């Protein structure tokens, strides 16, 4: 394996260097907001976000080492836990705003549009509020991220050996950092436990998400893409 | 699988 | 708080003695189950279960400190969790079944008898498999429970909470330098332990829906304090 | 509101 190689720095390097872009929304600031319209932007940024996590993904090491059905058996768990985790990392600096493209900034009365969402929406910025407090870093978010990868479906499936090895470099390159960071032995454990937890929360949102998500399609006043139809469908 | 051929290409 | 002043193996102690004790299901020895069966006896079960967590959770050091409101909030959000790690927890001295009372033994096909059950039983079976291969300790183990009261719904509310958060770590990290375990070894296993709470979140959420399915199927009549942890959730 | 919970948390 090449990700069992790599050092802590050249981890968290790979890992920045894999970082997908911000994309933006087909959003219109002229026409305001129905139910349709706003689950419309955000199922068509999932979807594009989605075809960049993707290729995200096989830039992950260790990720290209597994078989192609582990692949997306790990991708079709954690697809909208990473959604998530990346929405959250970037609407970080801005208080009681979700960031979903710069162009798509909401609080939680335009997540009122959508039944239900406001629920979503609360997690999600109480998240945020989360990471804000702790000055999380962006070489912590992006080793986070990966943990949610690997870790989310590794559970529901040697290979898991493999799997968990990285991981476990993944955790060595989370305590390098906060060393760095001139944290001491006992800091280091308790932010280190204090990430790790966040990503309970996470799989907490991406939970109920994925039930909102299901009942919007069953609902029918948008259509959902083909891929995140596909992905829906893989959480029964 | 639409994932499945993502992934692989 | 009083719980931040204790130390590491003081609060070892405090949580290894306010551990809920195993009880036992029906003695009617009739197989195999049917449905309403297994989930009149599941769910009997868990609601017995529910009044010794609460004990247990007052137990809990730092827990008292909370004001009601915040230990309904906890409780409400983090009580399957709870009964499914205990189960899990009790499950792992026997591999492929899961121990929901000495007298309940139930492996993977039983879960069969529910629609929808063996999907939740397979993944409580892994977590089970997964404790036993990482040889997870009894100390370990109720250290793990109670971050799970104290953390699983403390962002849908602080740092109180946090600081007691903060005090389990260490004392988790207390215990595996105690094991003889490298720093390395210590946060590794730390962070693999913690990792497995995301899918004890998981397999309540997915517990949750099941119940909530039964509860609209009327299989079996809910009693009144479980259908208001479950509607907790709704 | 009347909870099974309060009372089981008070008591
Ligand atoms: C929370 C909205 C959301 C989704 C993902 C499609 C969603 C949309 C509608 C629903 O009913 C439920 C979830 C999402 C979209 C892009 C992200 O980068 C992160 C999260
Ligand atoms: C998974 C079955 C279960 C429950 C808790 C009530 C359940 C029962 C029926 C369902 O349809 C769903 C979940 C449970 C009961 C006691 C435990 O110590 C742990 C888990």
């Amino acid at each position: 394996s090449l990700a069992l190689s790599l050092t802590a720095d050249q981890m968290v390097s790979a890992l920045l260097d894999a970082e997908p872009p911000i994309l933006y929304s087909e959003y219109d600031p002229t026409r305001p907001f129905s139910e349709a319209s706003m689950m419309g932007l955000l199922t068509n940024l999932a979807d594009r976000e989605l075809v960049h996590m993707i290729n995200w993904a096989k830039r992950v090491p260790g990720f290209v080492d597994l078989t192609l059905h582990d692949q997306v058996h790990l991708l079709e768990c954690a697809w909208l836990e990473i959604l998530m985790i990346g929405l959250v990392w970037r609407s970080m600096e801005h208080p009681g705003k979700l960031l979903f493209a710069p162009n798509l900034l909401l609080d939680r009365n335009q997540g009122k549009c959508v039944e239900g969402m406001v629920e979503i929406f609360d997690m999600l910025l109480a998240t945020s509020s989360r990471f804000r407090m702790m000055n999380l870093q962006g070489e912590e978010f992006v080793c986070l991220k990966s943990i949610i990868l690997l870790n989310s479906g590794v559970y529901t499936f040697e290979e898991k050996d493999h799997i968990h090895r990285v991981l476990d470099k993944i955790t060595d390159t989370l305590i390098h950092l906060m060393a760095k960071a001139g944290l001491t032995l006992q800091q280091q454990h308790q932010r280190l436990a204090q990430l790790l937890l966040i990503l309970s929360h996470i799989r907490h949102m991406s939970n109920k998400g994925m039930e909102h998500l299901y009942s919007m399609k069953c609902k029918n006043v948008v259509p959902l893409s083909d891929l995140l139809l596909e992905m829906l469908d893989a959480h029964r | 699988k639409i994932l499945h051929r993502l992934l692989q290409d």
